[PDB]
């Protein structure tokens, strides 16, 4: 049951936009809402509006009086001397709650005229006509206007609606909540050479009487929220999908072949999401818009998605096809379960984020294989256990503070830190995988189909929300639908992993009792760390003995420590028979390293990742080597690679080398075995016999049979030896001699890989392989032996580093004339120059990176150069570079770059709270408090980034470096 | 390619990793584009 | 027989 927090119900909204002026960056328009009051004596009506100048408001064609105030413009007063962050977080939460449409509130308060009170008490319709104007928007609509001359379509100027969550208040007045569903009528009067893309279906396109402008009329009969309404106006090249004909793809001019190749896969994503769920795609059209200077890499609205143009690749670009493919896939998953089925509160957001991430993981499983699915699930689980042990924990479904261990309030999406938002979505889809583990996948897809079917029977009624609230899901409704389809309720699993905000830590060690033939496990939990919680459920453990692989369920109550499980025979060591594996197959194992008295070959605690856990198991090194070689699970091979770094014995070198030589191993395991072999080789110097590690293996796999030092000409058509070939010198460059310097046998090998590179014969580009070659050249740089702080000049350069510097100079200059796909070699060469500057080789001068961080460059070059400037101002304690970065945060045209500068200055801070630094003035505290209070008031993501930066630099209490 | 890059760095605006370093390791100076996605994303040999 | 793009650009400049 859904009861509105608003005293009115909104039925229909007309959004008309005229006069989109690109020179002056200005729009004019009106908005006409059709509300039905649910309570009599409505009097004031409270709507949401930011940055719009409200000209006039007429209610039922009668002139009404409005008052506007935004408390989130300046959160705390300018003349308050408070400088602690808990004060700002409480004031910011109160300010966002005072404009919240999820309460009754709002920023624009319109007073109902007196003569309509007899129209409002007996509950009859009210039609509110606001007309507004955005004079030069700092948020919401982003105007990308290039400085080439010509007409606005000839130079490539466009507008798009940017922002996250409820940010539609930034470009027209609305009820900007996900729970106020209404039908829509959208008119946009644009230039005759431009096209206006929006939500709904385009009913017509009429000309103006001078035929210089045309009006696009859109209609949206599926009741969506105001937060799902978008806009993209530009000189877009239109491409109808040749497979599905209601799907149109819009790109920027001159990028039509890239659009043709890139969006050619999307019909398979549509077919997948419509056959695992049994509902068809709910909207009547689908539109993909590719734009410049995007807010996020992929945004999903109702019947529309806005991607950045940096996803567009051609047919000869690999290492970008899977990333763009999965961006399209998660946009479509959010089309199904973020835009059609919406949110009932700010709680129950974990339901939608979990269903979107879970069905996108099912797509990844079918498309890229079960092994890529397991690797992705393991990397997401490692991400969340790192974040939750780092700071507190992520609390899905809080109850309204519920989480007081962290420096922001979790009551609203616009007060969350961006890393918390990312980990929120990550934990939501892993908890949905856990619900699939308890209640099987076919019942899970039946739950999702029941939600979609209730929403689509709801979506066709005309009753104003008598039935339109069946399109809003809640937690209680989701659990009730689960209990309807399965008969089991998941309330212990919901109580543990949703309502409780923690992950578990397992420390395991075994001992084999030879007398009674049992395996005595010893599993203890660390439940006193700040991020942890105590697990009391069951726990699966998989033991591989000589007779095969056996699963055991252990009951781990609070007082439990020793778990005795039984062991089988050892009669497959009496005769040589094959040892049967986890799957149905069996292999020949070399049992010379195994103990004579124990049959068990390896043990895995929680193999299926059925809890949110971090396992620290103490096996013997031969058990880790057997688990690396003969396991049929990629997460166990990865964890054995990760645990073999502590055992540098030559049997582990043989194990990793046999993994590296082995095709029919998953390629991301061999790419990890490269770096593990490099670390082991560095640890057993003065024992290593022959050549450096992986060199003979590289010449055996990727070089000519007649010439060992000449590499084969590039043929990248295998896509697994391409990735292994481009990752093996990067790990090989981490080799070090007894003198702690990279050997001149590996550096010469990398330089010969660079010289003899011929790419005139493959059908794929070479930009990522050459960029990884520059990364391998950067890995070999050891710190220089400066004497008496000698100035680093050209004559006293290292003889090794002069070759590296010549190569990166040649590569960067050749990129200036023949550019790569996304300037990958510019990014790699800037990263390598920063590596050479971090050691004492090149003079520590930020002027090159400051010239590459200007506005007109590509955004990857910009963020690489700004990363180099952030690293410089951390190491050299530069005041003027920090003022340069803070000025670039305040006034840069691209808001993604501002968010990225705040992000990089949070990750690599110039000082922490423990450090005494020269950059701990009252002036810097006043600048960052002014940046939290004012200055970042237009983005909701810059303000949370400024809160994160103030927390990283000065902590939760009063800045110490202050009177 | 070395001859081409030295010729293009000598007859234009130049940068340098070292102080006043034009003879050895000359860098072609970074110029901003008005539309950078066109020179980034588009293929040149097709 | 046909100059590579590097030396084609060098010839042009």
């Amino acid at each position: 049951g859904f009861e509105s927090p608003r005293p009115y119900k909104l039925t229909h909204q007309v959004v008309c936009i005229n006069n989109i002026n690109f020179q002056r960056k200005s729009v004019v328009g009106f908005v006409e809402l059709t509300i039905f009051p649910t309570v009599a004596n409505l009097n004031r009506i409270k709507l949401n509006s930011k940055q719009c100048r409200i000209y006039r408001v007429r209610i039922n064609d009668l002139e009404a009086a409005f008052i506007y105030n935004d408390p989130t413009l300046e959160v705390c007063h300018s003349e308050s001397k408070q400088r602690n962050l808990n004060y700002f977080s409480n004031a910011y939460a109160a300010a966002v709650s005072a404009v919240d449409p999820d309460a009754g509130n709002g920023e624009l308060c319109i007073k109902v005229p007196s003569e309509l009170w007899k129209h409002v008490d007996e509950l009859k319709v009210l039609k509110i006509h606001i007309n507004f104007s955005l004079d030069q928007p700092k948020g919401g609509l982003h105007f990308v206007v290039p400085s080439v001359e010509g007409s606005m379509a000839e130079r490539g100027a466009h507008v798009f609606s940017c922002g996250y969550q409820n940010s539609t208040r930034f470009w027209f007045p609305c009820v900007d909540s996900y729970s106020e569903l209404c039908t829509w009528k959208l008119e946009f009067t644009v230039d005759a050479a431009m096209v206006a893309v929006s939500n709904g279906d385009l009913v017509e396109t009429v000309y103006t009487h001078d035929m210089r402008k045309k009006t696009f009329h859109y209609m949206l009969t599926i009741p969506t929220a105001a937060s799902n309404i978008s806009l993209a106006i530009g000189p877009f090249e239109i491409l109808v999908d040749p497979y599905m004909h209601e799907v149109t793809h819009f790109c920027l001019p001159q990028l039509l072949p890239l659009l043709k190749h890139t969006t050619s896969y999307l019909h398979e994503v549509f077919e997948f999401y419509e056959e695992i769920l049994t509902c068809r795609y709910p909207y009547s059209c689908f539109k993909t818009v590719f734009i410049d200077e995007a807010y996020v890499e992929v945004a999903a609205y109702a019947s529309m998605s806005i991607f950045s143009t940096n996803l567009l690749h051609s047919a000869m670009i690999i290492d970008e096809t899977p990333l763009t493919r999965r961006c399209l896939a998660q946009s479509l998953a959010q089309q199904f379960f973020g835009c059609f089925i919406s949110r009932m509160s700010w709680s129950d957001e974990w339901v939608l984020k979990g269903i979107s991430g879970y069905i996108y993981g099912l797509w990844m499983k079918k498309t890229f294989g079960v092994n890529e699915y397991r690797h992705w699930i393991k990397e997401e689980l490692d991400k969340i256990v790192a974040y939750e042990l780092k700071t507190g924990g992520v609390l899905l479904h809080p109850i309204f503070n519920p989480a007081s261990h962290l420096h922001f309030s979790i009551k609203h999406p616009h007060t969350l830190s961006w890393e918390y938002y990312s980990m929120f979505q990550c934990k939501a889809h892993l908890v949905m995988r856990l619900i699939e583990n308890r209640i099987s996948m076919e019942f899970m897809l039946q739950v999702f189909n029941k939600l979609l079917s209730l929403a689509s029977t709801a979506s066709s009624q005309k009753f104003q929300s008598h039935m339109w609230s069946q399109m809003l899901v809640s937690t209680s409704g989701f659990l009730k639908s689960i209990s309807n389809v399965s008969g089991k309720d998941i309330q212990p699993l919901i109580k543990q992993w949703v309502d409780q905000s923690g992950v578990v830590k397992f420390y395991g060690s075994f001992a084999f009792n030879r007398k009674r033939n049992v395996l005595e496990l010893e599993i203890k939990q660390d439940y006193t760390s700040p991020g942890t919680q105590k697990y009391v459920g069951p726990l699966k453990v998989t033991v591989q003995e000589l007779d095969g692989s056996f699963n055991h369920t252990l009951q781990i109550e609070e007082n439990s420590l020793k778990h005795d499980i039984p062991c089988h025979s050892k009669s497959r060591r009496n005769k040589k028979k094959k040892i049967p594996l986890m799957n149905g197959e069996e292999v020949d194992m070399d049992l010379s390293a195994m103990d004579a008295d124990s049959p068990l070959l390896w043990i895995r605690i929680d193999p299926d990742m059925s809890v949110l856990r971090k396992v620290e198991f103490e096996q013997a090194d031969f058990m880790w080597q057997y688990q690396l070689r003969y396991e049929r699970d990629v997460v166990a091979q990865q964890e054995s690679i990760l645990a073999l770094e502590k055992f540098p014995t030559p049997a582990s070198r043989l194990a990793l080398t046999d993994i590296l030589e082995q095709e029919q191993c998953f390629y991301r395991v061999r790419m990890s075995a490269c770096f593990c072999l490099a670390k082991i080789a560095n640890s057993m110097v003065s024992t290593w016999t022959g050549p450096p590690a992986m060199k003979s293996l590289f010449t055996r796999m990727f070089c000519c049979k007649s010439c060992p030092n000449i590499v084969k000409t590039n043929n990248f058509m295998s896509f697994q030896s391409y990735f292994l070939q481009k990752t093996m010198p990067v790990a090989m460059a981490l080799l070090r001699d007894v003198h702690n310097l990279c050997p001149k046998e590996v550096l010469t090998f990398i330089l010969d890989l660079i010289k003899y590179n011929d790419n005139r014969k493959n059908k794929f580009s070479d930009n990522y392989y050459r960029a990884e070659m520059i990364d391998a050249l950067a890995n070999s740089v050891t710190p220089a032996v400066s004497v008496n702080n000698e100035v680093r000049t050209l004559d006293n350069l290292n003889p090794d580093v002069r070759l590296i510097l010549e190569e990166i100079t040649r590569f960067l200059n050749m990129e200036k004339l023949l550019p790569s796909y996304r300037h990958t070699i510019t990014v790699s060469c800037l990263r390598a120059i920063r590596v050479l500057q971090k050691n004492g080789h090149v003079p520590s001068d930020p002027a090159l990176f400051k010239s590459y961080a200007e506005y007109g460059h590509f955004v990857d070059i910009r963020i690489a150069a700004l990363e180099a400037v952030v690293d410089y101002t951390k190491v050299d304690r530069s005041y003027e570079e920090l003022q340069w970065l803070l000025n670039m945060i305040q006034n840069d045209p691209v808001p993604y770059v501002r968010h990225k500068i705040l992000n990089m200055l949070t990750k690599n801070p110039p000082f922490t709270k423990n450090m005494e630094s020269p950059l701990c003035n009252e002036a810097l505290v006043d600048q960052l408090w002014k940046l939290m209070n004012s200055g970042t008031s237009h983005d909701w993501r810059l303000r949370c980034g400024a809160v994160d930066l103030y927390f990283t630099l000065f902590g939760l209490s009063r800045p110490s470096c202050l009177p | 390619e070395r001859a081409l890059t030295r010729f293009m760095a000598k007859t234009g605006e130049t940068q340098s990793l070292f102080k006043d370093d034009v003879s050895t390791f000359p860098l072609i100076a970074a110029r901003p584009f008005t539309i950078p996605y066109l020179t980034a994303l588009l293929p040149s040999e097709l | 027989h046909e100059l590579s793009v590097e030396q084609q650009l060098y010839y042009k400049e």
